[PDB]
C-alpha cells in the first residue's frame, strides 16, 4: 500500500494505473484507518494537558505570528494547522460543544482520544468497526442513563447567586486568574445580571463586551456598568468631564453633502465665484445653528467634522467627538436609547439618547486617554473592565470571564447539574462495567474498551498534578462500591478529602451527557472511514 | 505523549513541535537571553547601550534605561514578546523599575528552569511564588513610610528620588543641579499632573553644564521677509486655517470660460477674495500670528505691508503647549475677531544661541508649561539626557501623586528578601523550596547591581542581611565606596508604589510565562 | 497530602520505546511460522543470504540485526532451544506481546 | 589583551585554541557529559546502560555498573578523561562507590561553573571545599564502627554489606541466596585477595534462582578418540611441553640429501624420538595429563594405547590456579618422575546441560578456588551476572581487610550534609558559600538515589535533616516505604573505608579539575 501498485503490466510493457503514481502512497483500507486514528491520537496527546486545575497551559504561534497561551481547549485547538479531515472533524465537534455549553470542551477531546486508543488495540485484534460502533454506541446509552440516575439540582435564579459564585469559582479555578476567584465570580455575576433575560431567553452578549486595558494589578479589574468610548476631544481647552450628558446620534459628516452621480457646476465670472463662496458659507452657518437646535451634550460623529466645524463646536461649547465605528454607534445608540438620524433634516432634541455619566480616563505617562459612559438610568449595555501586567493576561482574563459567563448561562438554561472532577466519571466506568458484566459476550470488548476511555479524565487529572493514579483509582472505586456518590473522585488541590461535593464544584449534566454523546459519535463516525487521498510527490 | 519521537510530523513546512522540557528550555532561554541583553544597566554605574539600526537607516542611539532597548529590540522568543509587552506595560505605568522588573522576571525565569531541573512541578512553583509575592507585598508595605504633608520633607524626598534617578545616568556629575531644576519643572505645573507640557530642544555643542531651564517658551521657527523682525509686546492668536490658495470645496465646481479675459477675472476676484480674508484676520488685532499650514507668497506680502508677523509650521504640539502656557484659544473662522481670545506674552524674543535663529519666549502668563535648555556635544549624549531628564520628570510626578516612599538601592529588596526567607524556613514543602528560589533571585538583582560597578557582592549582603536583622530596616548599600550604612542618610530613596508595581508585574509575568508546557509552531510566512 | 515525585526527565522511556518496537519488528517478523497451521516466515537479509524452514531460531539465526535488543532475542530463542528443544517460536511472540504491554 | 578581537594570531591550518571561561564551559559539559551517562544506575532501582560503538563494531554492553559503562566510551574533553581515571582508580581500590564518586565529581563540578557564574574565584572555592572535606572526614570518623573482631558478628555485617551492594544490582530478587554463596566463597578463599583464583562460568539456559557454588570445577576441553572418557582418582600433571611438529630450535640445519632412504631413516629417527617422549610421559605414573599446546594423533593413540587421559589447550592461568587450589605442577622435563608434583582429584565427569557437553570436576584437595554456576537466559544478564558477583566479592573482601562500617543509603549523606552546614553558619565569607553549594551537592546525590524510583526528595531530604538533628546516625531511606529506618536494623551497611576513599577521592579530582583555567587545541588531524 504505498509507491502505487507494482505490475509493470503482464507482457513486458509500461503500465500506469494513477497519476503521479511514482510516488503517490495510495492509502485505503485498515492502514488509512490507522493513519486517521493516529493522527487522532498525536491530536489529543498534544491537546489534553490542558485537563484540571492543575492543567498546564498550551501556548501557539499562529501564522501571522502572534501568540496566544489559553487554557481553555476549545481555544486551544481553534486554531491548530489542521491537514487530515478528522482533526477538522473533531474541530468541529470542540465547536460544537463550545457553543452549545461553554465548559467541558477539553472533555470531548480527551474521551474521543481514549475511545480510539483502545478502538486501535481492537482493531489490531482483527474486529470489523462496525460491531465497535455498535458496542460504542450501547456504552453511550448506558452513561447517559447513568448520568441521568445521578442527578441532582439546586437553584440557579437571578435573586440567589450564592451557588453561582462556588460555580463560576471552580470553574475558574483551571485558569490562572484563579488568584481573586471570589472577586472576578461577583464581577461576572453582577455583569451577567445588569441585564438579562429570565424567561428562558438569550441574554444580549452583543451589548456585554470584555474590554480592558493593559496596567494596574489583577484585583483591579472592575465591573463598568456602560459604555466604552475609545476616542478622546479634538480641542485642548475643549472640557473633559461632561455630566447628565444627551447622546446626539449623527451619521453625516459636517460638510455640505455632494451629489452621488458624476456632476459638474460652471462657475465663469466674478459673481459666480462670490456666490458659490456666500453659498457655501450660508451652508455651514444653517448646519451649525441646526446642530445646536437640538442642544445635546455630547454628539458623536461616524464621518468627523473639518477645523471650521470644530471651531464653530468649541465656540459653542457643544462636546463633540469624529470618527467613531458603527458598531460602537449601534452600542451606545441601545445602551442609551438613541434614535437613527440621517442628517440635519431628522436632527431633533426628541431624538437623543441619554448616558448619565462621561469621564476622561488617564493611566499615567501615555498621552493616550480613552472615554468611559456610565450611570445610565436606562443601561441596555454592560462591560467589565480587567487590567494586567501585560496584554497576553488581558487576553487569559478575557477568554476566562468569556467561559464562566458561558457556565453561568448554562445554569441559567437548566439547574440538572453534576458533580464533576472524575467522581462522575468513575461512576460511569463502574456503571459500563456492570453493563459488560451484564450484556452479551462478543460486544464485552466494546464495553469494556469504553469504560477504559471513560477512565482516561481521572487518569489525565492525576497525570497533570502528579498523585499516583491508579492506586486513587482504586480506592475511589472501591470507596463508590461502599457508597454511591457522584462527588466521590479525585482531590487535585490536595484538600485531603475525596469529598467532591464539600469542595463546592458544579458542572451542568447537560454538558456532561452532551460529551459523551458527541464523543460517541465522532468516534463512531470516525472508524467508518477509510478514505484519504493524496499526491505524495515529495516536490523539491 | 510528544510529537518529537513520533511515526509521523503533523505539520507544515517549517513548523515543528518539541518535547516540553526543550519547549521550556527554548522558550526561558529565549526569555533569559533578552534579559542579560537589557542586563548590566542597573545601579549608578550601569553601562550604556548603542540602539543601532541594522537596516539603511542606520540610526544610532544611546541610552542608559533598557526600556529603549525594550520597545526597539527584533522578537524571536515568543515569551521574549511577552516580556517586552509587561516592560512596556510598567513603563507607561511608571518611568523607572522597567529594567527592574524585567531583570527579575528574567531571573525568576532562570531559577525557574534550574528548578524544575532540580524536579519541581511547574504548579508547586506558581503556589510558593504566590505566597512568597503576598509576603514581600506585606513585608513592603510593612516598611512604607509617607511624607507628603511636611513640605520640607517632601522636597527633600523629592531631592533624593531625583537624585537616585539620575544616579543611573551619566548626569551624576551634575545631579544635584539638574534635580534643583527638575523638581522646579515639575512643581511649576501647580499640581498639573501632565508631562507633555513640559517641552525640550536641543542644541549641538557645549558642555554638559551649559544645560539650564527656561521659564517661558523656546520657538524654532522662522520669520517671514516683508513681515518686520522683531515686535513685542503683542498678542498671539493660534489658527487652524489651511491659509495657502483658499478654494471652494465643493468637488463639483469648474471653470467653463471661451477667453482669457474671463480668466484674468476669475484670477483677480480670487486675489481679491484673498485680500479679504487677509483684512478679515488683521480685523482680529493682531502682530504675532501663528498658522499651522504654509503660507503663499500674497498672503505674506499683505502681512508685510500691514505690520503684522505671521508664524506658519507650527504643529500641533506647539499649538497645544503655546495654548496651554498663553492661554491662547484656536480658531478656524475668522468672521468674529472678538470672540476668540489673544494669547498674551510679557516679552517676546528672537535669541541667537549657537549658529541658529530661535525664537524665545519671556514672561508666560498661564506658565503651564515648561522649556529645558539642553547642551551636548553629539546627538547622542543629547537624546540619553533627554531621556533622563523625561524619566526624572515621571518618576518626580509619580511621587507628586503618591508620596508612599521606600528605602531602595538594595536596602528594601534586603527587606523582601528577609521576609521571604523567614516565610520559606517557616514553610514546609517544595513550595518553600520554590519561594526560596524567588527570595534569592531577588537577594541576586542588588548583587548584580553593585557588581556592576566592580565591587564585591557577599560581604556586602550578608552585612546587610545580618544589619537588618538586629531591626536596621533603613540600612542601605552606599555606592560611593562600596560599603553599607543608613540608606536615608544617603539621600537616595524610591517610591513604594513604584516597587510594588515592579513586584507585582514581575510576579505575574512569571507566572503566566511559567505556565507554558510546550511550544507549537504554525506555518511560518 | 498530594503530590509526589515531579518525575522531570524523560527521553530514556522514549528510548526504551524504540528498544521495544525494534523487538516487536523482529517478532512479527518471526511469528507466522508456528504450528502446523502456519505459514513459514517473512524475512530478507539484507547482505543477501537465504535461508527456507518452519523451525523458528534458523529464522534467528538469519538475521545480522542492528538493535542489541533483537539479538538478545535470538539469544534467547536459542537458549530455550538447548535447554528444551520446543516451543521456541512460542518464546519469542511471548516475549515480543510483553514488550507491548510494557509500553502500554 | 586577549583574542577576543585581535587583527592577527598564531595558528596552525585548522588550529584555534579557545579562551578560559569558554574551556571551563567545555570542560564542564563534558564533565555532565560523563556525570550523565554513569549516573542513573545507583540504588536498588539503578537501571540497566547499553553501549553501541560509533563505528560498524556496535560494542554491545549490558551491566548495572557505571565503571564498566565508561571504561568504553570515546573521550574528547580532557576532564573527561580525568573523571574516567578517577573512577578507574576507586574501582581498582575497592568494587562499590565508583559511581557514587563519579557522580559527586560531575555534580561538584556542576555546582563549580554555578558559582562561577556566581562571579567567585576558583582558589577560594577549592580552600572552601578542602576544609567542607576536612569536616566531613572529621563526621565520617565520627560514627565509624568496626565489628571484625568477633567472626559471628562479622559474618552478619558480610552478610548485610553484600546485601546492600547486590541491591543496587539486578539480583536483588535472589538477593539472600547470592549473599549465603558470596559468603561461602570468601571464607573459602581463606581472606586471600587472589581474584584469578575465582572463576565463573558462562553458561545459556537455565534460571538465575539455579546457580550454586560448585566445590569442585568444570574443563571445556575436549576428551580424545582412543582415550578413555573416564578416569577416577587419577593425577595432575600439567606440562609446557610442545610436543607438536617436535624440531630442534637450531635453524641453521638444513636437509641436503643424495638418497630419500636417508630421508625416509630421518623420518624412523623423530618417530623413534616419539616414542621416546611418550615412553618418558607414561614412566612418571600419569593418567590425566594437561597440555598447553595441541596434541597430534600419534600421541593420543599412543595414550589410548596406554590408557591416559589427555588434556590440551589448557592456558597458563587456569593451569597455575588449578595447582594452586589442588597440588600439581607446571613441567617441561620428563627425565625426573619424582621432581614434578601432582595434585589429587576425585570426581570427573561429564555433564549435559542443555545441549552442551560439559567435563564437570569435584572433589578438590584444597579449596581455596571459588567456581559458581551461572544458568542465565543471555549472554549480557550473565555478563551482569558475573559484574555483581565480582563486586560483592571484592566489597567482601575489602571488609575483610578493614571491617570498619558506616550506615550510609542517605544516612550518612545526609550527615556529612548536616556537618557541612553547621560549618558553613558558623563562619562567614564566600567559603562559606561555596561549601554550602558543595553540601548541596551532596544531598542532590540522593535525590538521583531516590528518583530511580520516583520518591519525594525534599521531604526525605527535610526528615533525614531532623532525625540527624536528634543525632540518629542511623536515619537512612527505606526503598521498599521511602520513609526512614534504622539502617542496622534494615541491613543497610556499607564499609567506612569504601565511603571515605569515596569521599576524598570526589574532592580530590574537583580540587584537581578546578585548578585548569585556559585549555588549548592545536591543529585537528582529522
Ligand atoms: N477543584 C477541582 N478539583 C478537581 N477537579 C476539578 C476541579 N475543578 C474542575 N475540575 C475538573 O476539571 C475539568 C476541566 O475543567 P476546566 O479546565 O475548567 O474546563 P474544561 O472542562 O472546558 O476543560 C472539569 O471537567 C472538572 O470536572
Ligand atoms: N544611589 C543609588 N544606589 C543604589 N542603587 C541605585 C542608586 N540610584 C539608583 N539605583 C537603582 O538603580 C536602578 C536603575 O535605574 P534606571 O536604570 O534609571 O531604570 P530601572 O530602574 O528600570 O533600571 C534603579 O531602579 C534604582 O533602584
Ligand atoms: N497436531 C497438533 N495439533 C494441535 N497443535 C499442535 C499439533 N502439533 C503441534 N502443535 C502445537 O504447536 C506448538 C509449537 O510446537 P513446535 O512448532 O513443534 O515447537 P517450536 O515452536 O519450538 O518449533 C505447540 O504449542 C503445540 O501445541
Ligand atoms: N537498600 C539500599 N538502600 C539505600 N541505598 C542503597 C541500597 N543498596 C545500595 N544502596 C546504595 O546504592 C549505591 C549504588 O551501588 P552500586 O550500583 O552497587 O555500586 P556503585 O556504588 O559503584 O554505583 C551504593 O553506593 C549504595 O550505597
Amino acid at each position: 500500500a504505498s509507491m502505487g501498485t507494482l505490475a509493470f503490466d503482464e507482457y513486458g510493457r509500461p503500465f500506469l494505473i494513477i497519476k503521479d503514481q511514482d510516488r503517490k502512497s495510495r492509502l485505503m483500507g485498515l492502514e488509512a484507518l490507522k493513519s486517521h486514528i493516529m493522527a487522532a491520537k498525536a491530536v489529543a496527546n498534544t491537546m489534553r494537558t490542558s485537563l484540571g486545575p492543575n492543567g498546564l497551559d498550551k501556548m501557539m504561534v499562529d501564522k501571522d505570528g502572534d501568540v496566544t497561551v489559553t487554557n481553555d481547549g476549545a481555544t486551544i485547538l481553534s486554531m491548530m494547522d489542521v491537514d487530515h479531515q478528522i482533526a477538522k472533524l473533531m474541530v468541529e465537534l470542540s465547536k460544537s460543544q463550545d457553543d452549545e455549553i461553554g465548559d467541558g470542551t477539553t472533555g470531548v477531546v480527551v474521551l474521543a482520544g481514549a475511545l480510539l486508543e483502545e478502538a486501535e488495540q481492537l482493531l489490531d485484534r482483527g474486529i470489523h468497526p462496525i460491531r465497535i460502533a455498535d458496542g460504542y454506541e450501547q456504552a453511550a446509552r448506558v452513561a447517559i442513563e447513568h448520568l441521568d440516575k445521578i442527578s441532582d439540582s439546586v437553584l440557579v435564579d437571578i435573586k440567589d447567586t450564592e451557588p453561582l459564585i462556588q460555580t463560576a469559582k471552580t470553574t475558574l479555578g483551571s485558569k490562572v486568574v484563579n488568584s481573586c476567584h471570589r472577586q472576578m465570580a461577583e464581577i461576572a455575576v453582577n455583569a451577567v445580571l445588569t441585564v438579562a433575560d429570565m424567561e428562558r431567553r438569550d441574554v444580549d452578549f452583543e451589548l456585554i463586551k470584555v474590554e480592558g486595558k493593559v496596567g494596574g494589578r489583577l484585583e483591579d479589574t472592575k465591573l463598568i456598568k456602560g459604555v466604552i468610548v475609545d476616542k478622546d476631544f479634538s480641542h485642548p481647552q475643549m472640557p473633559k468631564k461632561v455630566e447628565d450628558a444627551k447622546i446626539a446620534i449623527l451619521t453625516c459628516p459636517f460638510e455640505p453633502p455632494k451629489p452621488k452621480t458624476k456632476h459638474k457646476l460652471d462657475v465663469t465670472s466674478v459673481e459666480d465665484y462670490k456666490a458659490l463662496q456666500k453659498y457655501e458659507k450660508e451652508k455651514f452657518e444653517e448646519m451649525i445653528q441646526q446642530i445646536k437646535e437640538t442642544g445635546a451634550n455630547l454628539a458623536i460623529c461616524q464621518w468627523g467634522f473639518d477645523d471650521e466645524a470644530n471651531h464653530l463646536l468649541l465656540q459653542n461649547n457643544l462636546p463633540a467627538v469624529r470618527w467613531v465605528g458603527g458598531p460602537e454607534i449601534e452600542l451606545i445608540a441601545i445602551a442609551t436609547g438613541g434614535r437613527i438620524v440621517p442628517r440635519f433634516s431628522e436632527l431633533t432634541a426628541e431624538k437623543l439618547g441619554f448616558a448619565g455619566l462621561v469621564q476622561e480616563i488617564s493611566f499615567g505617562t501615555t498621552k493616550d486617554k480613552m472615554l468611559v459612559i456610565e450611570q445610565c438610568k436606562n443601561s441596555r449595555a454592560v462591560t467589565i473592565f480587567i487590567r494586567g501586567g501585560n496584554k497576553m493576561i488581558i487576553e487569559e482574563a478575557k477568554r476566562s470571564l468569556h467561559d464562566a459567563l458561558c457556565v453561568i448561562r448554562n445554569l441559567i438554561r437548566d439547574n440538572r447539574v453534576v458533580y464533576g472532577g472524575g467522581a462522575a466519571e468513575i461512576s460511569c466506568a463502574l456503571a459500563v462495567s456492570q453493563e459488560a458484566d451484564k450484556c452479551p459476550t462478543l460486544e464485552q470488548y466494546a464495553m469494556r474498551a469504553f469504560a477504559d476511555a471513560l477512565e482516561v479524565i481521572p487518569m489525565a487529572l492525576s497525570e497533570n498534578s502528579g498523585m499516583n493514579p491508579i492506586q486513587t483509582m482504586t480506592e475511589v472505586r472501591a470507596r463508590q462500591v461502599k457508597e454511591m456518590n457522584p462527588a466521590l473522585g479525585i482531590d487535585c488541590l490536595h484538600k485531603g478529602t475525596n469529598d467532591m461535593k464539600q469542595q463546592h464544584v458544579i458542572e451542568t449534566l447537560i454538558g456532561k451527557k452532551q460529551q459523551i454523546s458527541l464523543a460517541t459519535q465522532m468516534v463512531r463516525m470516525i472508524l467508518k472511514i477509510d478514505d484519504i487521498r493524496k499526491p505524495g510527490e515529495s516536490e523539491e | 505523549a510528544s510529537l518529537s519521537l513520533a511515526p509521523v510530523n503533523i505539520f507544515k513546512a517549517g513548523a515543528d513541535e518539541e518535547r516540553a522540557e526543550t519547549a521550556r528550555l527554548t522558550s526561558f532561554i529565549g526569555a533569559i537571553a533578552i534579559g542579560d541583553l537589557v542586563k548590566s544597566t542597573l545601579g549608578p554605574k550601569g553601562m550604556d547601550k548603542i540602539l543601532l539600526s541594522s537596516g539603511r537607516d542606520a540610526s544610532l542611539m544611546v541610552t542608559n534605561d533598557g526600556a529603549t532597548i525594550l520597545k526597539n529590540i527584533g522578537v524571536d522568543n515568543p515569551a521574549a514578546k511577552v516580556l517586552v509587552d509587561m516592560s512596556r506595560v510598567q513603563d507607561d505605568e511608571v518611568g523607572d523599575g522597567t529594567t527592574s522588573v524585567t531583570v527579575l522576571a528574567a531571573e525568576l525565569l532562570r531559577e525557574a528552569e534550574s528548578l524544575i531541573a532540580k524536579k519541581i512541578h511547574p504548579q508547586t512553583i506558581i503556589a510558593g511564588w504566590r505566597e512568597a509575592t503576598k509576603a514581600a507585598r506585606e513585608a513592603l508595605l510593612s516598611s512604607a513610610v509617607d511624607h507628603g504633608s511636611d513640605e520640607v520633607k517632601f522636597r527633600q524626598d523629592l531631592m533624593n528620588i531625583a537624585g537616585t534617578t539620575l544616579s543611573s545616568k551619566l548626569l551624576t556629575h551634575h545631579k544635584d543641579h539638574f534635580t534643583k531644576l527638575a523638581v522646579e519643572a515639575v512643581l511649576r505645573l501647580k499640581g498639573s499632573g501632565n508631562l507633555e507640557a513640559i517641552h525640550i530642544i536641543k542644541k549641538l555643542g557645549g558642555s554638559l553644564a551649559d544645560s539650564y531651564l527656561d521659564e517661558g517658551f523656546l520657538l524654532d521657527k522662522k520669520i517671514g521677509v516683508n513681515q518686520p523682525k522683531r515686535i513685542e509686546n503683542a498678542k498671539i492668536l493660534i489658527a487652524n486655517t489651511g491659509m495657502d490658495t483658499d478654494k471652494i470645496k465643493i468637488f463639483g465646481s469648474r471653470v467653463r470660460v471661451d477667453s482669457t479675459a474671463k480668466v484674468a477675472e476669475i484670477e483677480h476676484a480670487e486675489k481679491e477674495k484673498m485680500k479679504e480674508k487677509v483684512e478679515r484676520i488683521l480685523k482680529h488685532g493682531i502682530n504675532c500670528f501663528i498658522n499651522r499650514q504654509l503660507i503663499y507668497n500674497y498672503p505674506e506680502q499683505l502681512f508685510g505691508a500691514a505690520g503684522v508677523m505671521a508664524i506658519e509650521h507650527a504643529d500641533f504640539a506647539g499649538v497645544e503647549r503655546l495654548a496651554l502656557v498663553t492661554g491662547g484659544e484656536i480658531a478656524s473662522t475668522f468672521d468674529h475677531p472678538e470672540l476668540v481670545k489673544l494669547g498674551s506674552c510679557k516679552l517676546i524674543e528672537e535669541v541667537m544661541i549657537g549658529e541658529d535663529k530661535l525664537i524665545h519666549f519671556s514672561g508666560v502668563a498661564l506658565g503651564e508649561a515648561c522649556t529645558i535648555v539642553l547642551r551636548g556635544a553629539t546627538q547622542q549624549i543629547l537624546d540619553e539626557a533627554e531621556r533622563s531628564l523625561h524619566d526624572a520628570l515621571c518618576v518626580l510626578a509619580q511621587t507628586v501623586k503618591d508620596s508612599r516612599t521606600v528605602y531602595g538601592g538594595g536596602c528594601s529588596e534586603m527587606l523582601m528578601a528577609h521576609a521571604v526567607t523567614q516565610l520559606a524556613n517557616r514553610t514546609p514543602g517544595k513550595e518553600a523550596v520554590a519561594m526560596e528560589s524567588y527570595a534569592k533571585a531577588l537577594r541576586m538583582l542588588p548583587t548584580i547591581i553593585a557588581d556592576n560597578a566592580g565591587y564585591d557582592s557577599a560581604d556586602l549582603v550578608a552585612q546587610l542581611r545580618a544589619a537588618h536583622s538586629e531591626g536596621n530596616t533603613t540600612a542601605g548599600l552606599d555606592m560611593r565606596e562600596g560599603t553599607i550604612g543608613d540608606m536615608a542618610i544617603l539621600g537616595i530613596t524610591e517610591s513604594f508604589q513604584v516597587k510594588r508595581q515592579v513586584l507585582l508585574s514581575a510576579a505575574e509575568a512569571a507566572e503566566v510565562i511559567l505556565r507554558v508546557d510546550n511550544i507549537i509552531k504554525a506555518a511560518p510566512r | 497530602r498530594g503530590k509526589g515525585a515531579y518525575q522531570d526527565r524523560d527521553k530514556p522511556a522514549q528510548i526504551r520505546f524504540s528498544n521495544i518496537s525494534a523487538a516487536k519488528a523482529v517478532a512479527d517478523a518471526i511469528r507466522t511460522s508456528l504450528g502446523p497451521k502456519g505459514m513459514d516466515k517473512m524475512i530478507q537479509d539484507g547482505k543477501g543470504d537465504v535461508t527456507i524452514t518452519n523451525d523458528g531460531a534458523t529464522i534467528l539465526k538469519q538475521m545480522q540485526v542492528l538493535h542489541p535488543a533483537a539479538r538478545m532475542l535470538v539469544e534467547l530463542s536459542k537458549a530455550q532451544d538447548i535447554e528444551a528443544g520446543d516451543g521456541t517460536t512460542s518464546v519469542v511472540i511471548i516475549a515480543g506481546s510483553l514488550l507491548d504491554s510494557c509500553t502500554k
